[PDB]
């Protein structure tokens, strides 16, 4: 759109119990 | 001073003449407490540059209170860097608002500390350790 949520129950169990980017490249011959 | 900081520091060209008039007018001993923060919380919403931090600089030697949303603004702007009056900006803040500095303002000062254009980086990396 430059060019024209989170899990229910892993959350639930948290309610029920009380940055760097990371990268990749290659290169290639022309 | 609402009248006077704002469109000489958007203004271009802004030279170092300006600045230490700026910074002269934050060293007024005359500049009352309430005065101080009023000056901040207008600096807070500019575009900085290294102006900017040279001037915030001199306004921190005072160590003037914070609130914690106005902290998280500083720290939140203090984030985005290679100027080495930032290191000092940076290394101020480390130094005497430790009290208010907290593990995710340290992890945004370490993403902006990580650079070797920077100088000071072991001094720093000292307070950083010191502040966990």
């Amino acid at each position: 759109p430059g060019l024209a949520t989170r899990d229910p129950v892993a959350t639930f169990l948290e309610t029920c119990r009380e940055l760097p980017p990371s990268v990749a490249s290659i290169k290639v011959s022309a | 001073c609402s009248a006077l900081l704002d469109p000489v520091l958007q203004a271009p060209g802004t030279g170092p003449a300006q600045t230490e008039l700026l910074c002269c007018l934050v060293k007024m001993e005359s500049l009352e407490p309430d005065a101080q923060v009023l000056m901040l919380g207008q600096i807070l919403e500019l575009p900085w540059k290294e102006e900017t931090f040279l001037v915030l600089q001199s306004l921190l030697e005072r160590q003037v209170e914070m609130t914690p949303e106005k902290f998280s603004v500083l720290m939140e702007k203090l984030c985005k860097t290679t100027s080495m009056a930032y290191a000092k900006l940076m290394l101020t803040v480390m130094t005497k608002y430790q009290a208010n500095i907290t593990e995710t303002q340290r992890l945004g000062l370490a993403m902006a500390l990580e650079p070797n254009t920077t100088f000071l980086r072991k001094s720093l990396k000292a307070a950083l350790k010191h502040l966990g």
